[PDB]
């Protein structure tokens, strides 16, 4: 009951991009595999589909000349390639089939080189306590392009986490914070490590967040 | 192309309230095999879409029975009998009968709830970042409603302008609140010229404005 | 579990 898409990509204008969608928990060859472009303002635009049962494809006439759709039945994996990329091709791309949607693949068409983030702790202290709880987090600064993923204690910690939408800095680099509230009593015994992955620069960083003495 | 028109563009509802979404196609969606391929999706904030209904009225596995789909021909409706907190996000219809496949424009469902004051926290910059020549100071406002909030930075009691950036989360799917971060960014030299760094927060849930501050030496 | 309904009809075999 699940569609898993490949990671985000930075691609140059005029080049191509290829992304994958691996299917499980349903008969892959029994349903049209759709590809959908999501515009920045919540719009959904159909690109086309492939029926993995016989390979037949049907396309939106707007994407006919640049989208190539394929399917591997042995691995239950669908693929989309988009050639001659322009600025308007920067979007999140979804696969959809049967009752399922993928998590989306973020494509950024830019000539700028990639930059992995710097990670700094947001140390809990008496200045980040409220009603017996304490706030803490990690500042993720100066990266390009989007996105970074943040997890906490390798995904074991999710409750109370707010990973904020990134902001755009005037340098053109991105920045975000991820924070969590926890018991203030637990700061001496519990360990809080934020895990920051940035696929286009192949950057993985773990930063243990220690309390401050104030 | 077959156009899908959704209305309303936005639904603002309280917990327990009925909700209704209209989807009209510019041509019939009845296919030659006798079925009508009309689907309904919900994309919760910061999530991938999820199919709720297909073939006009048939609910997917796991979808609560407070959702119902109806209609025929060109006019279709999705109804929520009693809205729950987790029903927020954007609803889309889309048709599988004609080429190209086409989607509605989306209906944002948002939750109205009681006012809730923010919890306020402040973070001094780390020594690691100060070693690199930059000082970011973060003010966190946690789990408040409504969304509107006034955050002002004061440095030695002088009001700041032009050196901070705010970011707001999506509405929470359980308690329907928002959180906000305000980040004051200065160079190492500018940071070391002042002592009291303060973020001052105004919000309908606070009987008077709330200040959170630290001294550059203490932390 | 029952197989989910399709979003749209699959295309016929080409030949």
């Amino acid at each position: 009951a699940y569609l898993q898409q490949s990671g985000a990509e930075l691609v140059r204008s005029g080049a191509s991009v290829k992304m994958s969608c691996k299917a499980s928990g349903y008969t892959f060859t029994s349903y049209n595999m759709h590809w959908v472009k999501q515009t920045p303002g919540q719009g959904l635009e159909w690109i086309g589909y492939i029926y993995p049962g016989n390979g037949v494809t049907n396309f939106n006439q707007k994407f006919k000349g640049k989208a190539t759709l394929t399917a591997d039945t042995s691995s239950s994996t669908a693929y989309m390639q988009i050639s001659s990329l322009t600025s308007e091709d920067s979007a999140v791309y979804f696969c959809a089939s049967a009752a399922y949607w993928g998590q989306g693949t973020l494509v950024t068409v830019s000539s700028a080189s990639t930059k992995g983030p710097s990670v700094f702790p947001l140390a809990p202290s008496s200045k980040s306590t409220s009603g017996g709880t304490a706030a803490l987090g990690c500042l993720v600064k100066d990266y390009f392009p989007e996105p970074v993923t943040v997890s906490w204690n390798s995904g074991a910690l999710t409750s109370g986490v707010h990973t904020f939408p990134a902001v755009l800095q005037s340098s053109g680099l991105y920045s975000l914070s991820s924070v969590v509230t926890v018991p203030s009593s637990s700061l001496g015994t519990q360990t809080y490590i934020c895990n920051v992955n940035h696929k286009p620069s192949n950057t993985k960083v773990d930063k243990k967040v220690e309390p401050k003495s104030c | 192309d077959v156009v899908m028109t959704q209305t309303p563009l936005t639904l603002s509802v309280t917990i327990g309230q009925p909700a209704s979404i209209s989807c009209k196609s510019s041509q019939s969606l009845l296919y030659s095999d006798g079925k009508t391929y009309l689907n309904w999706l919900l994309q919760r904030p910061g999530q991938s879409p999820k199919r709720l209904i297909s073939l006009v009225s048939e609910l997917d596995s796991g979808v609560p029975d407070r959702f119902t789909g109806s209609g025929s021909g060109t006019d279709f409706t999705l109804k929520i009998s009693r809205v729950e907190a987790e029903d927020l996000g954007v609803y889309y219809c889309w048709q599988g009968t004609h080429f190209p496949r086409t989607f509605g424009g989306g209906t944002k469902l948002e939750i109205k709830r009681t006012v809730a004051a923010p919890s306020v926290f402040i973070f001094p910059p780390s020594d690691e970042q100060l070693k690199s020549g930059t000082a970011s100071v973060v003010c966190l406002l946690n789990n408040f409603y409504p969304r509107e909030a006034k955050v002002q930075w004061k440095v030695d009691n002088a009001l700041q302008s032009g050196n901070s950036q705010e970011s707001v989360t999506e509405q929470d799917s359980k308690d329907s609140t928002y959180s906000l971060s305000s980040t004051l960014t200065l160079s190492k030299a500018d940071y070391e010229k002042h002592k009291v760094y303060a973020c001052e927060v105004t919000h309908q849930g606070l009987s008077s404005p709330v200040t959170k501050s630290f001294n550059r030496g203490e932390c | 579990p029952p197989p989910p309904n399709p979003n749209d009809p699959p295309p016929p075999n080409p030949n």
